[PDB]
């Protein structure tokens, strides 16, 4: 079938081996066809663990962690962690939509039982100082997307929503 | 001696019975605490204007007008607004066929016949100066009789 | 609003106003300075300058001759040397127009914006549930005057009161973002 | 003067951000209503008005009335399509007048939440405003000073709090937005646009066929040109607050009553939009 | 407020319409229309609803009775639709039409100082401005569209398409009069814009038709039941008619790729009948699932609960005219290539068309036939062929051999059925062609007419091979 | 012999009723009143004008029963209800400018019917834009009344 | 310490036995006093799971479920399924706010895996059927708070509210 | 073709037996569904004649008398006296109206002769007496619209209508 | 049918066991809401009999009593000491009252007959000397009203609200 994993986009490093899929398929939710990135995704009431990285749930309605839809199973390192679910592909809250769903996906989000050892307070976060972006540009937007330097040249252009459309909330303790 | 207080409770009577729904009722109140200074501010002809405009004068409201000059048996019906205005425009029509102001078979005739509406805002115009200080006590006594015997909203 | 031609930069506004507006500014602030130990000389002399014109439209600080205001009123132009640049700070320019034409395009100068009122149950407007609004352009500026009185407690008031206040709520719509407001205090602007 | 009249279509063509678009529009609706007699040789004898192009074309030679007529509706088509094109956005003006305004209300010790949405289909905001209205039968609220379409606060509020409504009750709902007894806690702003792809207008048509008619003998199609706006176009505005606990309900509503409409005719998906971005800067 | 139900659909050889009357423009790209499926839903309800109290209470209803009967689904100007269209077009990117460079100039020369009609041509795979004044020059253009070479020779055969192309074709320009380089350059560039747009002819458009249903409006007085004849009247709408232009031409055909319901209890009664779509292996299979799917609303569907309303109005048979299925009229046939079956449409429905011209002699009766059932066609009070022939053939009294006989056409005294059906330029046609597909490629043409209210005890019989006759030759 | 705005509305609404014979054509005049004013103000006067004279189609022959309804009180105006609607609130627009003495019945109507006149009739509408805008929205403002009130809610 | 406990309120009640603390204290967050039910939490992004009722995690916004807080520790069998969370009572999206609260908590909220092997197909609910108004009035509203039909008849108040304040949505499957 | 018969509703119930048409056509004007009595006529000027109630024509605009208007003829043993006329059914005077009219009508008024003799003066009354609306449903509303009391049965609303709608001014000499 | 039962108030305890049924159906008119009583009727021209307490009917308007009006059947043994009276819940005279009633009440009231001998001279009572309102409270607002010892300790408000809002006029023998 077809499943998807959700590869938050933080300025964390912690992300480098969460993938057992690179492509595998040829279904990509999130796209960038010479205009930007597309169906960016947005989660509420999470927080993320950037030490270590990982979806703290709150119950909180302000919260959010963006970041992009990719195919594949975790890691060989699943079945505790992750928060895997079988959506019906809308009850996604996709940001600059491009395409169609397929009716139906599974999603692993990777997922922390929220350790109820501290006031769990959060803060916003915002993604700059390029270096970071340039960093996670080889990162994810190399190591998913090869078709960087391919066709794309206009990094920058999509180094812009980087630096200005991945925000989210992180415990910050 | 003041014979418009008098007057005033007579009208009043026919109105608070002539409506069922107490929203009505609280309606009037309303009507009757701003269009007496709207009254006294513009003056006479633009606050008829904006009476009789907010009243909807179709032959049945007008009916049940004309059966309220004698019926104490007629009841205003329609919607809050538009029977909490042609309330106040039964006020207004009273006041002036008592104080002869307006011969009585005029108004009737007028208020049945579409054509003579319009005669009827003629004569109210060329009599506005004098229609508007006379009936200032009238219309401030049926303000104190509305903000008492009524409750509000 | 102004559709302007013939003339260099372009313009999607202008300020406007009249010789009555400046005469009632010239008589707050003659009648101010005596009754007061204060004499505003700069401005006094900026708007006289100004009403030695009385008479004929003009413009302060721009090349317009011709020009339609408010897309009704054809008004041709004179210029002045004056250049009042701390109260119109942007280098827009500033009209100032005969009484009988400027009334006509300062009142049709504000914004009748018509709200509704939606019939939750239908979701339609409620039948009675619609009017307009007058709200004036922002960046409009009015004129107004605070005198105080010989007290402890009034020098303490303009020395520090006074000179923290800068921003205040007119108004009412307050929650449409309908009020704010920065005062001026011509002390330190003429 | 008439030579405004005969140069206002070249003036729309040459300026194309700086030209007041209210004034412009109502005063080319001038030229639209006398389309008959600015063509009887009143083209100003110059040949940049897009005027002169309406007396080498012959529609009709044989009836002059249907000429004229058929030439009107293709000057209707031309400006809309002249409005779309030439007046773009410049989104400086307005990024100057949120930022101005954010460092106002700071001051003033608010709670601000800035929120940008794009218009994700072509959407007709304030329908039955008065821009166009006297040559489309249309209109879109618009600022004539700002010279800018908006969407205004009234309606952000309104459309976020039947959600609140319908969602949490009319009691809480008037908790956070008041009643005739209280007042709202939270404030909105307008909604200027702050960025766009490209066109900022777009034209675009209705055509009702059976709309108030009887029977199939009553059907005639009756065509309506107006504006709208273009998608990919990006709305600022704020929201501030005093009281803290309203800062929930708000920015938990935002996201959703985007998908659905934020406009007219939405039952026809026109007037949606994405939620772009949020910032919540809390008062220290 | 919730989604109620997905739909997965598919549109072949679409020609929807924009501002400019074509699929693209400067601004954008919109091959469906929302608004034109909301209209289209809503004219198909009222046709079956129409199909349905005529089958039981031989009544027929105003299209007015029967949309303020059904505004609770529809909405109306006093209360909001209770649905919510969103139609969603895959690779729908925001796609518009760049005209880059055109080489005038030399098309100028010989206009100046002249009255020239310019007409175009853009066979031979190159754009030619043919002069009215004989003169004939190719043009050399480089545009945002790249028109396939098979939607040039499509509308070079479609004798329909090539007709309503005469439209968006030429103009007469007029340079006697100063006339200078510029405008007519602006003249002619739009002219070639407009012939351009023309061939953005798309065949298989995918789309998918979201439905979402406001819960708020809970069951107010009938509302499961409207809703779910609104359901079916849109599912009958995907299987009888497509969207856009000349839709009773095989244009626009919808067929159903797939189909999703969200809230059983309102759809599950219409995602099985979906299902019962897509697939079918033979012809016969589809009129049977056709015609089970129309009965099964005329007795087996809910009941005739608000027939029974005081909101409803009866028609006026003189004044008044409606539409209404008729189950008779179904022929199914199998169609193996689609442009050649769009292209003998013509031959089907034109007076001088050899699929008509042999089955329909005398001609009059043909001219006749169509008149009736073919839309509306010129007819002229100058030669004759009208006095008396047509004028007797569709009367109503007057002799019995014509298989049509309209309800108020006078001999003479004609007062408002002749003023409709020989002067009302706006009629549809009754006769009807769709084309169907599976998900494999089983290709088939319904071909079905329109019952109209303005037809006096029509002969179903002799039609019901007419038609079939009709489908036979197209195929 | 000067008549104020409400008298003359007064005056003018009772010719156009008279004039508007179909139901219809109120009713629809009556919606034309209640926002035309409005508009008025929003697009200023002289646009809104001409707005007016488009929609009402002239016809050249209503354009003739128009014309006679200054004079005759047994004028009628024929066309369609939108047509007719607008040329009724035509007529009041041009009674408030003749009748104020603004502009000349003789060449209100020349500009009205002749083209050539039409463009002269915008020049002098410019120049007499602040007399007409200081006091016209209260005689349609009583217009506005008039119509709420002796017309029916369609 | 101080720790809460979540008891939702769907319109299936399955509701009695699932806590063992009934006191906690003096007090809870959520009351019933002369105004109506009173600290309502409101819970996003969730879903319910009426069949033995639960808490679903869904990443839609659109979903929710409200009910009210009661001091309790759930069956003592947990770190297992049921949720726990320390909130510092800013981020609880709560109605009806009256009197403020220690802001630093414990909530437990009955918690299930998402069981990914069919759809999320959820539909929202409100209550009617006034049967159902009162079970749920005397099945936990007395379970809790005594202070119903002794110490007042003001029951309209939340005969009214209940029907009012909480809708939810759940999988309904 | 189509002909109508007016009705007196005073106090004085002469209703019992005073014409002779039953319904005879599809219509009477005076209808009444659920929503009261609709197209009321009434009659200016005249006034009644309470010992066999007959519009005597008074010359007073002020005097009216409001009647229904039912199809028939009356009694076919008068016409000696009584009034009749066609008028095209937009030239009389309608209250209440429910739907439209046939454009034309023949209608047959109770007149009697103005009794010319001595003086006539009028004293305006109204309806009371709950016995006389209840043998005025009897008498005229029964066999009119026999609908009264075996579909249409809330009579209260057509009693309560006949309480206010139908007074008149009355001779009393 | 919902039935109540009127229960005066005097000084004296004439009302020591009168009624035996005690809320019967779901509601009370009479009320402890935050601010005393509620909903108290009042019965003008029926004056009190002490001795053998009973609403003896005087023809005075100006002779009336306050009461309690409880949801109960008397005695299920009445018709020799009442009357009974069915009424639209608008003829009932109500003060400080807080909720509509049903549309549909039969009142039962103690009655005492005239006993046309002893002239009828009735004069007003005010209660006071709290040690009054002490027993009253043990024996009216505490048999048919647990709210107190339940819900409060401000007995002292409902106590002064006896004391002013209760007197009477009693026939003095």
């Amino acid at each position: 079938s077809t499943q998807r994993e959700y590869v938050f986009i933080p300025i964390t490093n912690s992300i480098t081996i969460d993938v057992k899929i690179t492509i595998g398929g040829s279904d990509h939710i999130t796209n960038i066809d010479e205009r930007g990135i597309h169906n960016v995704l947005v989660i509420t009431g999470y927080a993320v663990d950037e030490k270590n990285g990982r979806l703290v749930p709150t119950l909180d309605p302000c919260d959010y962690v963006k970041g992009i839809l990719v195919a594949g199973t975790p890691q060989q390192a699943q079945s505790n962690d992750f928060l895997t679910l079988k959506l019906p592909a809308n009850k996604l809250y996709l940001i600059r939509k491009k395409g169609n769903i397929s009716d139906d996906l599974k999603i692993y989000i990777p997922y922390s039982s929220p350790d109820a050892r501290n006031s769990m307070k959060t803060k916003p976060v915002s993604i700059s100082d390029d270096t970071i972006v340039n960093n996670i540009i080889k990162e994810v937007f190399d190591k998913i997307y090869n078709i960087t330097q391919k066709e794309k040249v206009k990094i920058e252009k999509v180094k812009e929503d980087i630096k200005e459309l991945f925000s989210y909330y992180a415990l910050e303790q | 001696y003041e014979e418009d207080y008098k007057l005033a409770l007579e009208a009043f009577k026919k109105v608070f019975n002539a409506l069922t729904h107490y929203g009505a009722k609280q309606a009037f109140r309303s009507r009757a605490r701003d269009l007496v200074e709207e009254i006294y501010n513009s003056g006479f002809i633009p606050t008829f204007f904006y009476i009789i405009s907010k009243a909807e004068l179709n032959s049945d409201s007008l009916d049940s007008l004309i059966s309220l000059f004698s019926s104490d048996n007629a009841i205003l019906r329609g919607s809050d607004e538009n029977v909490s205005y042609s309330a106040y425009l039964f006020i207004i029509l009273y006041y002036l066929i008592k104080r002869g102001i307006i011969e009585q078979k005029f108004l009737i005739q007028a208020l049945r016949c579409e054509k003579t509406r319009l005669d009827l805002i003629d004569k109210l115009y060329n009599l506005a100066p004098i229609i508007s200080a006379k009936i200032r006590t009238y219309l401030l006594a049926i303000k104190r009789l509305s903000e008492a015997l009524i409750e509000a909203r | 609003r102004i559709i302007e031609i013939d003339s260099a930069k372009p313009y999607v506004w202008v300020y406007v106003t009249t010789y009555e507006l400046l005469k009632k500014v010239k008589l707050y602030l003659d009648s101010i300075s005596q009754l007061s130990n204060a004499s505003f000389s700069n401005l006094k002399n900026k708007i006289d300058t100004i009403l030695a014109k009385e008479g004929k439209n003009i413009t302060l600080d721009s090349d317009l001759k011709s020009a339609i205001l408010n897309e009704d009123f054809y008004v041709e132009l004179e210029a002045l040397n004056n250049k009042i640049p701390s109260i119109i700070n942007a280098g827009v320019p500033l009209l100032v127009l005969e009484d009988s034409i400027g009334r006509e395009v300062i009142n049709r100068s504000l914004i009748r914006v018509r709200r509704i009122r939606i019939d939750r149950d239908k979701k339609v407007v409620e039948t009675g549930g619609l009017w307009s609004e007058e709200y004036v352009p922002m960046k409009t500026i009015f004129f107004s005057v605070l005198l105080g009185k010989e007290s402890k407690e009034s020098a303490i008031f303009a020395s520090c009161i006074l000179r923290n206040l800068r921003y205040v709520i007119l108004g009412g719509k307050e929650t449409i973002g309908k009020g704010i407001v920065e005062l001026r205090w011509v002390k330190d602007v003429i | 003067a008439i030579d405004f009249l005969v140069n206002i279509l070249e003036l729309i063509k040459e300026k194309q951000c700086n030209i007041n678009l209210f004034s412009a529009i109502s005063l080319t609706s001038i030229v639209y209503n006398n389309f008959g007699e600015f063509l009887s040789n009143n083209q100003s004898y110059s040949t940049n008005n897009p005027l002169l192009k309406y007396h080498i074309i012959i529609l009709n030679d044989k009836n002059k009335t249907k000429d004229v007529e058929e030439k009107r509706n293709i000057f209707k088509r031309e400006v809309a399509e002249l409005i779309s094109r030439n007046f773009k956005l410049d989104g400086e003006k307005v990024r100057n007048y949120f930022d101005s305004l954010k460092e106002v209300l700071k001051s003033l010790k608010y709670t601000i939440v800035d929120v940008e949405i794009t218009t994700r289909t072509r959407a007709l905001i304030g329908v039955s405003t008065s821009l166009g209205k006297l040559i489309f039968g249309s209109g879109i609220s618009f600022d004539p000073y700002m010279n800018l379409p908006y969407i205004p606060a009234s309606e952000i509020k309104g459309i976020v709090r039947s959600y609140i409504e319908g969602k949490l009750g009319e009691q809480e709902a008037e908790e956070i937005f008041g009643n005739e007894e209280r007042e709202g806690n939270v404030n909105f702003t307008d909604a200027y646009p702050t960025r766009s792809k490209d066109f900022l207008f777009v034209p675009d048509v209705i055509t009702p066929h059976y709309n108030g008619k009887k029977s199939e003998a009553d059907a005639e199609p009756r065509p309506v040109i107006h504006l709208t706006i273009a998608p990919k176009v990006t709305f600022r505005f704020l929201i501030y607050y005093k009281r803290e606990d309203v800062g929930k309900p708000i920015c938990d509503s935002m996201p959703i009553i985007l998908i659905r409409g934020l406009g007219a005719r939405s039952s026809v998906g026109y007037s949606l939009f994405e939620l772009r971005k949020i910032e919540v800067i809390k008062a220290a | 407020e919730e989604l109620l139900m997905s739909l997965k659909l598919k549109a072949l050889y679409p020609l929807t319409g924009g501002y400019n009357r074509h699929s693209i423009n400067p601004f954008y790209e919109e091959l469906v229309r929302p608004t034109e499926i909301k209209g289209l839903w809503r004219w198909w309800n009222r046709v079956l609803f129409n199909t349905l109290a005529y089958s039981t209470k031989g009544k027929l209803y105003t299209y007015e009775s029967i949309d303020r009967l059904f505004e609770d689904v529809f909405g109306s100007e006093n209360k909001k639709s209770a649905v919510r269209l969103e139609v969603i077009t895959d690779e729908g990117n925001d796609n518009r039409f760049e005209l880059s460079y055109v080489e005038l100039d030399k098309v100028i020369d010989c206009l100046r100082n002249y009255k020239r009609k310019v007409s175009l041509d853009f066979i031979d795979n190159t754009l030619i401005a043919e002069i009215e004044g004989s003169t004939k020059i190719p043009i050399s253009f480089k545009s945002n569209l790249d028109i396939d070479k098979i939607i040039k020779d499509l509308v070079h055969n479609n004798k329909l398409l090539s007709f309503e192309l005469l439209g968006f074709k030429s103009v007469e320009i007029d340079a006697t009069k100063i006339s200078d380089k510029k405008i007519l350059k602006e003249i002619l560039r739009d002219l070639i814009t407009n012939y351009l747009e023309y061939f953005n002819i798309k065949q298989e458009v995918t789309f998918t038709l979201n439905i979402y249903l406001d819960k708020s409006r809970e069951h107010k007085q009938n509302f499961e039941d409207k809703l779910k004849f609104a359901l079916y009247s849109l599912l009958v709408f995907i299987l009888l008619g497509g969207i856009g232009r000349k839709t009773s031409r095989g244009f626009g055909s919808l067929s159903i790729i797939d189909v999703k319901c969200y809230d059983n209890s309102i759809c599950k009664k219409i995602e099985d009948l979906a299902k019962n779509f897509l697939k079918i292996s033979s012809g016969n299979e589809l009129k049977s699932k056709i015609e089970s799917i129309l009965d099964c609303i005329k007795n087996s569907c809910i009941d005739t609960l608000y027939i029974e309303n005081n909101i409803l109005s009866e028609i006026d048979p003189k004044k008044n005219v409606v539409y209404f299925i008729n189950s008779d009229l179904f022929e199914v046939k199998r169609i193996n290539d689609k442009e050649k079956v769009l292209a003998n449409i013509y031959k089907a429905v034109s007076s001088e068309g050899c699929c008509i011209k042999s089955i329909i002699t005398d001609k009059y009766v043909r001219k006749s036939f169509l008149i009736a059932f073919g839309g509306y066609r010129k007819v002229e009070k100058d030669k004759g062929l009208d006095i008396g022939f047509i004028k007797n053939y569709l009367c109503e009294t007057c002799e019995t051999v014509s298989s049509f006989n309209i309800v108020d056409f006078l001999l003479s005294e004609g007062s408002f059925m002749s003023d409709y059906i020989l002067q009302y330029e706006h009629r549809n046609s009754l006769l009807r062609f769709k084309l169907i597909s599976d998900n494999s490629n089983n290709s088939y043409l319904i071909g079905y007419i329109l019952h109209s209210s303005y037809f006096k005890k029509i002969d179903i019989k002799y039609v019901r091979c007419i038609l079939e006759k009709l489908t036979y030759c197209v195929i």
